[PDB]
């Protein structure tokens, strides 16, 4: 489950701007499991 | 007080199964020392050449 990742020093707050920047192979997960759906999970009136 | 026949053989039957959860209990390498400026053969992370 390859995790390509990168943080770029953007300076803005809203919709993704133009420009160019690559990502990097930050970590792989040498499992062989099956995955077909994901779900976001934040730091949960 | 019983016999060595009863004396337990500390037994580890190595139950291993193959071709699932890709091979993870594996075989290591044995290194050498680096050489330079010599037409030689080499092996690097599977990659081999001269």
């Amino acid at each position: 489950f390859k995790i390509y990742s990168k943080h770029t020093p953007i300076n803005l707050v809203r919709d993704l701007p133009q420009g160019f920047s690559a990502l990097e192979p930050l970590v792989d997960l040498p499992i062989g499991i099956n995955i077909t759906r994901f779900q976001t999970l934040l730091a949960l009136l | 007080t019983n016999g060595v026949g009863y004396q337990p053989y500390r037994v580890v039957v190595l139950s291993f199964e193959l071709l699932h959860a890709p091979a993870t209990v594996c075989g290591p390498k044995k290194s050498t020392n680096l050489v330079k400026n010599k037409c030689v053969n080499f092996n690097f992370n599977g990659l081999t050449g001269t």
